[PDB]
């Protein structure tokens, strides 16, 4: 009945979308996972649920998602929608190689995923998918590079922003965006991560490659030990 | 505001679009049926208007399978929409089956679809009170009478409308079991005059052993035969 | 394959052969023609093999159904009326000449043929199948008038005797059955049972 | 009132709240009156003028080859209702090839009205139709109504202040089953004479009449072939 | 809120007398049907000077001999145009001839009162069409135009006037016409023009006129043949 | 918002629909107990004729879901019959689909299921009445089952249904702690000690199965006469 | 396997002149050797000033007429105008074609009258070819009249005969002769013409037998 | 038919409303422990009826799916029987297409993605059920649970139902990596006698372990036998 | 087409003052094989209606029920108007039209024959959907053999009392019991008359083989 309704494609009056800025507001609550590029290869940098011991073994983690041997992503927000979401990703970039035989350069994945998110913020009447994810990639046309999407629909790329609570600003006075060396993006990523802390409650991974094939690695669990060392002062 | 939906439940359980349709018939005329050993009469109340009306301007002793009978109480667009798909029904079960139909798996078949359709907020209840009846020649004459809730039940002197309150009075004191129908016929007027407390211009239809399983308006002569039934 | 199904009195008679053959080859020596369906009904199986009791159990779904839904035992007309449709629906389909009876508490012995085509006749007695052309001389001359239930018996037993005899894709045992008010009473004819009759030598 | 959202809800007396009241949004409609003889049936319309001038959105309708109709109400909504009734008609000329009856005719638009009356969010057909038709026996008229609950009458009007056209009707039965074609269409429009306000004249330009019976179309008198019907002081 | 398919305490449906505003709203039209022609005017309420005018279609041609003018929520019409046309088209098609104007009219209308949130597949209409429109067309019955309603209701008029200018300059058309054409009444039209303007002294940059007339098929009239008629008033 | 109108989780949990489709079964209220034999699942109900004008044979509770399996229901009677008539249909189709005959457990795990989507999706109310059935199978012995408005079955020894649920519960609980085919002390006396009126064999209703004869049988008031006065101890 | 056409055969002739329009007919439905009835008319007469003839398969031939004379009545009352005769040749030409690929086997020939008054007369193909003529016979004895009203109507071959224009009197001599000539030499005779002819007042019906064989 | 809007939606603060209606729901329903072990789980759950007069061989909480994958869930009874339902069928499909055993992880993607679907699409509410997931697969054995949400985590030991913070502290006090057999049905044993209102009846619990041989339910003379062992 | 169906044979029917009389034999063969002798193959509707069958027996059974069921629902409608042979014969040409028209066939071909009003009709409806009306009618090899006794009479004196009808029929039916083949003994006569639709089964036919002692 239209007395039931939540009526969530409706404008405000105001112009805006009431269900898609709760949204927006949903990222503030949980969310970590900063990703810095450089001349060479782009990293995640993220942060685990809390301290509770009774956690045995994640093969990747909750946050870092591996979608081609050349791409990766990140998850803010609701972690049940955007689970379902990002398999439904991982459906297109392999159809693209159905369709082309190329890797799929990643600004068709995440111009096709903001096209079904968009879907379901249209029309439908359900709710938006309430995850501001980002990505990681390369491609053969471009250098390395990542993008970052919301709830609402629109993308970009977004060099070094974070997403979730505690708002990137200090990157944007830090970045240096002519050459960035990667291990000092790591250690600029522990910097703002220091900011805002071994594998038990960090999730850093890192994307790099050796002739042509892109590797993607997780930065298992003594590198973290290495680099929350690599201060004194920060 | 636990109204306005037969999806939901008050809370002490009574689902109020059956209710306000139950009241939906008791705001309409009576149409009795009387059942005895051979065969099932019915006779209904008429409320007529104007005299613009012609004779039987709408009907409401229906009939359906060539047997059953269709003496129905509230909105006749409703009644004459379930009469109709009970026409269907009783089609389907003589081209499918081929036995004609027996009345209780017709009435419990009409009766699960008008209830099924009041489980959803879709759609409205039915606002009809209804009542059948016929005889196969190994049956006895069987009558049921379906609300508007789904219900149906067997009986012997239903009936339905607004003075029902009136008249299971005198349904019940008439001998019910062993009159061989002509005589309560004629008896049916003194019913419908009794409860009538206001042009009655009444209608009646029976199946018997004078029919062979059929329906008949009257004939056409207890009509000046049950109308000297007046001054009682 | 050879059916008979003979009303006697009150009840009824049945008779089936036993063989099924892949064309030049029994596959099945002892199969029952013979199947029930809800009670007192039962109906046979002719023609083809795999389309017949496909048919049979979906009338077993729908005939239970509909007497569990009246509560009443049904009639054989029921049943010989949904052979007519389930079998008229699917005519180009199947290959089922098959032949039913029963007691009905209502009327009493019926017996129906549900034919190659597929419609419904009621007949005194019914024949068919494959050998169900070499005996319509012996029945339609030994059949006279309201028989009893031990001649035609053997009258349904030496029917099939001539078509499982004379017949190459017909033989074996054979069953009988006989449906009436205290329920059926089936039994086979184990080889010597079987009437043989001589052969003339020339 | 919550019994706005409605043709799924009753009132809790009886009422269905709000196909009564489409019945009065044909009582709002225009006025017009039919009526039969022994012989023939006849209909009479008068045709609002709200506008310059017009042909006075022309009411009485040809469906048929002998079922002619009368509306009052919607018009969009009448004429959707007369193209179901016309191609059903023509269908019934087509596959039975026999004039189709009139009770029947009005008996199935009067289970196709009665659909948007039972179901969700549709509103019921609001328009009153006053059909008229010479089948095998005497030439029947019949009321129908957005209440989808016909009526085999005789003589009935319907429209605005209609009920005065009816009560000089009621007490003018007695000369119908007689009073052949030239003396009962006087007897019609000097019913239809007193729905106008108060001020003289059955004018040739509004008044538009139908005549059906035995061994006659269905016949429109226009403008021009409502002049012969002049009678009448009143 | 209620829906759409709901009838109001005062009598009629909630969208439709709805959409009898929006008509209010928007540029005014008038059309005045004569012996020997239609003529169709529509002052298109050009909003800057920066900019472009002959590019605000007011005045559409459904075939060469009807002309259609609409009013009130613009670009809401060109799906019923689209039927139009397409109508027309089909017709000539399956019957080889010329149409008439009420079946254009006919086959607009039925669209008009056909919509609703639960129905069939979703390429259904949720609001009625809020334009209200009025068919000037040739027949060889006679020229006429049918001013069309938001309601499904169409009428035969002979001059009729839509948009905001729907009571005075009805009123000042219910005065001025009663004999034929004879050139004068497409000058006699752009007077009720003149006399509605809100912006400029009709110019031939605000108001676009065509006649159809029933030697010729139609003719939207070029700025030349406006400034020449202007000129003489 | 919508916690009491619509089958959706209020705060605390609680949704606000099966408990009042629970309150929807005590509504008039013509009361189940049903009792358990080592070799005998006797059935019994109490059913009450208005006025002498019902037919006392058409009004009934006590359905015959198959050749084995009987049922009785004390929910309002509208939503009785589209239940049964369910359970009948997912019988016989259990005995087309999957061969034998289906036992008594999963057929109350499958209504218990269409109940459950019932009150899973909205738009449609979960139907009051709940389903003590019976029934034997080859292997166990004789099984009782009661599926709720909210599909929640158990596998009973001996609940009951309707208004005065408490009180039949307390009673049975308080008379199986001692430790019975005849049932006599048992079946009835859970009634007649409950709501106390001691019953003529009218108004009982009462159908048995047994492990030497697994045919459901509703009795009549002779046996159940011989089963009244066996009360006369 | 089915065959779903049989040629249940017959002969219908329409003439345009100046006012009129002979749709000639035959009466006998006939297929395989067996003879089925002699009644059965072929010239339907669709409105007062339009006839069609309507010879081949006799069903799909019936159906046709019944489905042209249902949509004369659906457009008759949707634009209140009668169909003219090149709007019912046109509309037919497209049910025709409309099923194709299991087309309507069935010659037809629409005689009638024009708009100004002047006959016409079109004729079509199984699948709708439409021209307006002033002769051609159709569908059975269709290449046995057709040569004799190419020339004593169309005046072809021939020289200075000083032609007349056609009249109801010089073409009424002129269908009888042709269908007692295909009386004799065709076998699909024929053995009562029904000539639905049409004129400016109105329509009659002119019936005469034939060689009954 | 059906309704097509979603009925769980975002509050204005952020967050859905009926998806933690659906964690106050569970944490309403019957409590239930799982130990994941270094050698094989433990699932224990409390089976508290009304009275003693039902058939406790009638209904179970620990059952399979279909090779060796338990699962035991805490609050709303019947949407439990459906997950069960969804689940055999999701490792069936798995089972015939791909000729193994499922692993546990992809079950609990697949019932994470069905349990999805319910926060939206049409009217229906979420589940209201956080059951738990047990299963052997190859090597080393899984834990996981998903939550009304969609949400899933492994651990090595978790509580739920009633009062299940006492279950979480209590299980994060007493465990060890290498505590392997039936010291952690022990522990497990111990942690619903920690309230289970009362005496400890081994008709009311029921466990289920996955010692490398499939998931089975324990028989009632066995959970008794460690009840006399206390 | 596809399996040996099971026919009958011819229903020959003619016209009199008075009503109409329709005759056909009640023969199940199938395909050279009396399978079924006692089967009715005229059907009896509403009062002034009559309806035979030649080809396929399955599909006249189809007919009977949706004939039977159609006019049985239009005939509790109440308010007159049953339907007059016009309706049943254009009915049932468009439903075979509309049958083969999806090369679904039904495969008989019937005559359908009743009192109107006014007069009597005897309609034909084919396989193929070849409707129409004549003074004589007959199906099969019928309108091969019976025809002929049929259209002479009736070209001599097209009036016939019921008693010159009856003989006729009968005496055309005993010629197709001579040389059709697949053609039975009895028979059933039945004729409607002003008082209704009369059935008068089985009959006889009085054979005559005298000629077949000169054969040598």
């Amino acid at each position: 009945s239209r007395r039931y309704d939540s009526r969530t494609t409706i404008f405000s009056p105001e112009g805006r979308l009431y269900q898609v800025e709760y949204a927006m507001e949903a990222i503030g609550h949980a969310g970590t996972c900063l990703g810095i590029l450089a001349n060479d290869g782009v990293l995640l940098a993220a942060e685990r649920r809390n301290i509770h011991k009774l956690l045995d073994e994640v093969f990747f983690s909750e946050k870092i998602y591996k979608l081609n041997e050349d791409m990766a992503c990140s998850v803010a927000g609701i972690t049940s929608d955007a689970n379902v979401l990002t398999n439904e990703l991982r459906l297109i970039a392999q159809r693209y190689l159905l369709q082309y035989q190329e890797p799929i350069p990643c600004e068709q994945l995440v111009t096709a995923l903001c096209d079904i998110k968009q879907a379901y913020t249209q029309f439908g009447g359900k709710r938006p998918f309430g995850v501001s994810l980002l990505y990681i990639g390369w491609d053969k046309h471009y250098g390395f590079q990542l993008y970052q999407s919301d709830p609402s629909g629109n993308y970009g790329g977004w060099k070094a922003t974070c997403i979730g609570n505690n708002s990137v600003s200090m990157l944007k006075q830090d970045y240096k965006e002519g050459e960035m060396t990667l291990k000092s993006a790591l250690a600029l990523a522990i910097k703002v991560l220091n900011k805002t802390l071994s594998a038990e409650k960090v999730e850093i991974a890192t994307l790099t490659r050796e002739n042509g094939k892109t590797v993607i690695r997780v930065l298992k669990q003594k590198e973290v030990e290495q680099l929350i060392k690599k201060h004194e002062e920060e | 505001g636990y109204d306005l939906s037969a999806s939901t439940f008050s809370p002490d359980g009574r689902v109020f679009q059956v209710e306000y349709a139950m009241k939906a018939v008791e705001n309409s005329s009576t149409a009795i049926g009387i059942r005895c050993k051979d065969g099932v009469v019915f006779g209904v109340e008429k409320l007529v208007l104007s005299k613009l009306y012609e004779e039987g301007s709408n009907k409401r002793l229906f009939n359906v399978d060539r047997h059953v009978g269709m003496a129905v109480a509230g909105l006749l667009a409703d009644a004459r929409s379930l009469a109709d798909i009970a026409r269907e029904e009783a089609s389907n079960f003589r081209s499918n089956f081929g036995y004609n139909i027996p009345l209780k798996h017709l009435a419990d078949r009409v009766a699960m679809y008008v209830h099924a359709y009041t489980l959803y907020s879709a759609v409205r209840p039915f606002g009809c009170s209804f009542m059948l009846g016929s005889y196969s020649v190994n049956d006895g004459a069987q009558l049921y009478m379906i609300d508007p809730s789904g219900v149906s039940y067997g009986y012997w002197g239903c009936a339905i409308g607004k003075a029902r309150q009136a008249a299971k009075t005198e349904i019940e004191k008439l001998q019910m079991k062993e009159m061989t129908c002509r005589d309560i016929v004629k008896e049916v007027a003194k019913i419908i005059y009794i409860v009538h407390d206001e042009a009655f211009e009444l209608e009646l239809s029976w199946v018997g052993e004078l029919t062979n399983g059929r329906h008949e308006i009257v004939p056409k002569d207890i009509r000046e035969e049950a109308e000297k039934y007046a001054k009682e | 394959t050879t059916i008979m199904a003979v009303q006697f009195d009150g009840g009824v008679v049945l008779g089936a052969d036993s063989r099924t053959t892949t064309g030049s080859y029994i596959a099945n020596r002892v199969t029952d023609k013979l199947t029930p369906i809800h009670d007192r009904i039962f109906c046979c199986r002719s023609g083809s093999a795999a389309d017949t009791q496909a048919v049979a159990d979906a009338v077993t779904y729908q005939l239970g159904f509909h007497s569990i839904e009246l509560n009443e035992p049904p009639l054989v007309h029921t049943a010989a009326s949904l052979f007519k449709e389930m079998c008229y629906r699917y005519r180009e389909d199947l290959m089922a000449g098959i032949i039913i009876a029963g007691w009905d508490p209502q009327e009493g012995g019926q017996v129906y043929s549900v034919p190659m085509g597929g419609m419904m006749v009621r007949q005194s007695f019914a024949i068919g199948g494959s050998g169900s052309s070499y005996i319509y001389g012996y029945v339609d001359a030994t059949y006279r008038e309201g028989m009893t239930k031990e001649e035609c018996l053997q009258f349904t037993a030496n029917a099939l005797a001539l078509a499982m005899e004379r017949d190459g894709s017909s033989g074996g045992v054979i069953r009988l059955a006989a449906i009436a008010e205290s329920g059926v009473e089936r039994q086979v004819l184990l080889g010597d049972q079987i009437p043989k009759f001589a052969v003339a030598t020339p | 009132n919550q019994y706005d959202n409605d043709v799924t809800v009753w009132s809790p007396q009886g009422r269905i709240h709000q196909i009564e009241y489409a019945m009065e949004a044909v009582k709002q409609g225009s006025a017009t009156v039919g009526l039969k003889s022994k012989t023939h049936a006849v209909l009479v319309a008068l045709k609002r003028a709200q506008s310059e001038l017009a042909a006075h959105q022309k009411k009485i309708l040809h469906v048929d080859n002998h079922i002619g109709i009368s509306i009052a109400g919607l018009t969009a909504d009448a004429r959707l209702l007369c193209n179901f009734m016309r191609q059903e008609c023509l269908d019934s000329r087509f596959v039975f090839d026999r004039p189709l009856p009139v009770s029947r005719l009005v008996s199935l638009i009067g289970s196709k009205t009665q659909i948007p009356t039972q179901r969700y969010g549709r509103r019921p057909y609001g328009v009153g139709l006053l059909i008229a038709g010479y089948d095998d026996m005497g030439p029947h008229i019949f009321q129908t109504c957005p209440s989808a609950n016909y009526f085999d009458c005789r003589a009935m009007s319907i429209g605005a202040r209609s009920q005065s056209a009816r009560t000089y009707l009621e007490r003018h039965m007695s000369e119908f089953m007689e009073c052949n074609l030239d003396e009962l269409v006087k007897h019609g429009l000097r019913a239809l004479r007193e729905t106008l306000p108060a001020e003289q004249d059955l004018t040739t330009k509004n008044v538009s009449i139908g005549i059906v019976g035995k061994d006659l179309e269905f016949t429109i008198y226009d403008d021009d072939d409502v002049s012969p019907f002049l009678d009448g002081l009143e | 809120d209620r829906g759409v398919n709901t009838f109001s305490p005062e009598g009629r449906l909630f969208q439709v007398e709805y959409a009898i505003e929006a008509i209010k709203l928007g540029s005014t039209a008038i059309g005045i049907q004569t012996s020997e022609g239609v003529c169709l005017a529509v002052e298109k309420r050009i909003t800057s000077p920066l900019m472009e005018p002959s590019s605000i279609e007011k005045i559409v041609e459904i075939d060469a001999h009807i002309g259609c003018a609409m009013s009130g929520l613009i670009a809401d019409a060109k799906t019923l145009i689209d039927k139009a046309r397409v109508e027309t088209q089909n017709h000539w098609f399956t019957y080889n001839e010329t149409m008439t104007v009420e079946s254009v009219t006919q086959a607009v209308s039925n669209l008009a009162l056909q919509f609703g949130e639960e129905d069939a597949d979703p390429g259904a209409m949720s609001r009625p069409f809020g334009v209200a429109l009025l068919f000037g067309g040739v027949d060889e019955k006679g020229p006429q135009l049918f001013h069309m309603d938001p309601s499904g209701t169409f009428v035969q008029c002979d001059a009729r006037a839509i948009g905001s200018a729907s009571e005075g300059a009805q009123s000042s058309l219910q005065e001025v016409y009663h004999k034929s054409m004879t050139l004068k009444e497409a000058i006699k039209s752009s007077l009720i023009i003149l006399k509605q303007v809100m912006e400029e002294k009709l110019n031939a940059t605000n108001i676009e006129l065509a006649t159809v007339q029933p030697g010729q098929n139609f003719h939207m009239f070029t700025k030349e043949e406006l400034e020449e008629v202007i000129k003489d008033i | 918002g919508f916690d009491r109108h619509i089958t959706i989780f209020s705060p605390e949990g609680r949704l606000y629909q099966v408990e009042y489709a629970f309150k929807a079964i005590n509504q008039g209220g013509l009361t189940s107990v049903a009792v358990r034999g080592k070799d005998c699942a006797v059935i019994v109900t109490q059913k009450k004729v208005p006025d002498k004008l019902l037919d006392s044979s058409t009004v009934t509770h006590l359905f015959k879901i198959t050749e084995n399996i009987g049922c009785v229901m004390t929910g309002m009677t509208a939503d009785s019959r589209s239940q049964v008539q369910r359970a009948r249909y997912e019988a016989a189709n259990w005995k087309y689909k999957y061969g034998y005959e289906i036992p008594v457990d999963m057929l109350c795990k499958r209504i218990a299921d269409i109940s459950q989507v019932y009150t899973q999706n909205a738009e449609m109310r979960p139907l009051g009445c709940c389903m003590i059935l019976i029934g034997i199978d080859e292997e166990q012995g004789p099984q009782v089952y009661k599926c709720d408005p909210a599909g929640y079955y158990c596998g009973f020894k001996a609940t009951a249904a309707g208004v005065k649920q408490t009180e039949s519960t307390s009673f049975l609980e308080k008379k199986v702690k001692k430790k019975f085919e005849q049932t006599v002390e048992t079946a009835i006396t859970c009634l007649s000690t409950v709501l106390s009126i001691d019953f003529k064999p009218s108004e009982i209703e009462v159908g048995v199965v047994t492990v030497e004869n697994p045919k459901f049988r509703i009795l009549t008031e002779a046996e159940i006469d011989a089963h009244l006065v066996a009360l006369a101890e | 396997r089915f065959s779903p056409y049989v040629f249940n055969g017959g002969t219908i002739l329409a003439i345009a002149g100046e006012d009129f329009a002979i749709v000639a007919s035959d009466t006998r439905l006939s297929e395989g050797f067996s003879i089925h009835t002699r009644d059965s008319p072929k010239c339907y007469k669709l409105t007062d000033k339009t006839v069609i003839g309507c010879s081949g398969f006799h069903g799909d031939c019936l159906t046709l007429t019944k489905i042209i004379e249902a949509r004369l009545k659906m457009y008759k009352h949707s634009n209140n105008k009668a169909m003219t005769t090149g709007a019912i040749a046109a509309m037919l030409s497209t049910i025709l074609y409309s099923r194709r690929f299991f087309p309507y086997y069935v010659y037809n020939i629409i005689g009638g009258l024009d708009e100004e008054g002047k006959g016409a007369v079109y004729s079509f193909d199984p699948v709708g070819s439409y021209q307006r003529d002033s002769f051609k016979a159709g569908g059975s004895a269709s290449a046995m009249l057709q040569p004799l009203l190419d020339n004593q109507v169309g005046f072809k071959n021939m020289q200075n005969v000083e032609h007349v224009p056609l009249s109801l009197d010089r073409a009424m001599r002129l269908v009888k002769d042709v269908f007692i000539s295909a009386a004799e030499r065709d076998v699909y005779t024929g053995d009562a013409l029904r000539i639905c002819i049409v004129t400016k007042e109105g329509i009659r019906e002119e019936t005469v037998s034939l060689r009954k064989d | 038919r059906g309704y097509s809007f979603s009925l769980t939606t975002f509050s204005p603060s952020g967050k859905l409303v009926q998806i933690e209606y659906a964690l106050a729901a569970v944490a309403g329903g019957a409590p239930s422990v799982g130990i994941k072990a270094a050698n094989g789980v433990v699932l224990a759950t409390e089976k508290k009826q009304k009275s003693i007069l039902y058939d406790e061989r009638s209904v179970h909480k620990v059952e399979p799916i279909t090779k060796h994958i338990g699962l035991v869930y805490s609050g709303m009874g019947p949407d439990y029987r459906v997950l069960v339902h969804r689940a055999r069928k999701l490792a069936q499909q798995y089972y015939l297409v791909y000729q193994e055993p499922i692993p546990t992880a992809q079950l609990v993607q697949r019932v994470a993605s069905v349990m999805q679907e319910y926060t939206q699409s049409g009217g229906v509410r979420p589940f209201g059920v956080s059951l738990l997931i047990c299963g052997w697969n190859e090597g080393r054995p899984y834990l996981f649970q998903s939550d009304p949400s969609g949400a899933y985590f492994a651990w090595k030991a978790t509580a739920m139902g009633k009062n299940y913070v006492n279950g979480k502290t209590f299980l994060e006090k007493r465990y060890n990596e290498d505590l392997e057999l039936e010291d952690a049905i022990h522990t497990a044993i111990l942690t619903l006698k920690e309230s289970f209102e009362g005496q400890m009846t081994e008709d009311n619990i029921e466990v289920g372990i996955c010692n490398e041989a499939g998931f089975r339910r324990l028989t009632p003379t066995e959970v008794k036998d460690y009840l006399a062992a206390i | 087409t596809q399996n040996p169906m099971v026919t009958g044979t011819s229903v020959l029917g003619v016209k009199f003052e008075g009503g109409v009389v329709i005759a056909a034999d009640m023969l199940g063969s199938y395909g050279s094989l009396a399978r079924f002798r006692n089967i009715s193959r005229i059907m009896r509707v509403n009062n002034s209606t009559m309806l035979g069958a030649s080809g396929d027996y399955a599909d006249f059974q189809y007919l009977k029920q949706v004939l039977g069921q159609m006019v049985i629902d239009e005939e509790l409608l109440g308010d007159g108007h049953s339907y007059s042979p016009r309706a049943i014969h254009s009915w049932l040409t468009r439903a075979m039209y509309s049958r083969r028209s999806k090369m679904n066939p039904l495969w008989n071909t019937m005559v359908i024959g009743g009192y109107a009003d006014g007069e009597s009709f005897l309609g034909y409806v084919d396989m193929l959907g070849v409707a129409y009306e004549a003074p004589s009618l007959a199906t099969g090899y019928g309108a091969y053999l019976a025809q002929p006794l049929l259209r002479e009479v009736l070209e001599k004196q097209p009036v016939l009392s019921q008693t010159e009808a009856r003989d006729l029929v009968e005496r055309c039916m005993r010629v197709l019991y001579y040389r059709d083949a697949r053609s039975y003994n009895r028979f059933q006569i039945a004729t409607v008359t002003e008082k209704g639709v009369e059935i008068e089964g089985p009959l006889s036919t009085e054979t005559n083989w005298d000629i077949a002692h000169m054969i040598s």
